[PDB]
Order: structure tokens, then C-alpha cells, then sequence
């Protein structure tokens, strides 16, 4: 049982980092929205597939 | 003889007694080592997870 603990409390430290470095990834690629309802990539579009 | 026989059957007595209680340890011996091996496995898995 002390085992088992401990080693929930590893994985929410591996799960926060995650999130951490996950949130750095938008410094790079921004997602964006504009009032027509468009959306841009690097400021680049990309409509929905039809 | 009428006492070696009546010994005897006292005798007869004490290991049925005794042959009731080894079926009650039997019992009590198989529900130990089942949780035993199961625990065993329960703990090795942790323990790979935690590596």
C-alpha cells in the first residue's frame, strides 16, 4: 500500500510537467480568431476541409 | 484384551479428532497462500510502474 502511494504521487508530478512543457508549445505556434469566424495558423489560414 | 481393544478405540477416536482438525488448517492453508501469490503479483506490478 506505501508503494502504490508513493507512486501516485510520482505520476502527478510527471502529469504536471507534461502540462508545464505543453503550455511552452504556443511561445512557438500560435492558434488564432478573427470576427469572420477564420483561423490562422502563423498567421496563415486553414478553413475546414470542404 | 478387553482394555488393549477399549485403548484402541480411544486411540481411533483421537485421530479422527485429530485428522478433522488437519482438513480445518488444510482449509485456512489454501485461502493464505491464495491472497499470498496474489499480493506477490500485485506487488511486482507496482513496482515496475514505479520504475
Amino acid at each position: 500500500t506505501a508503494k502504490r502511494e508513493l507512486f501516485l504521487k510520482t505520476n502527478a508530478q510527471l502529469t504536471i510537467r507534461c502540462r508545464q512543457l505543453l503550455s511552452e508549445l504556443s511561445y512557438i505556434y500560435p492558434i488564432d480568431l478573427n470576427e469572420h469566424k477564420d483561423y490562422f495558423v502563423c498567421g496563415v489560414k486553414l478553413p475546414n476541409s470542404e | 484384551r478387553k482394555i488393549v481393544a477399549e485403548n484402541l478405540e480411544k486411540v481411533q477416536a483421537e485421530a479422527e479428532r485429530l485428522d478433522q482438525e488437519e482438513a480445518q488448517y488444510q482449509r485456512e492453508y489454501s485461502e493464505f497462500k491464495r491472497q499470498q501469490l496474489e499480493l506477490d503479483d500485485e506487488l511486482k506490478s507496482v513496482e515496475n510502474q514505479m520504475r
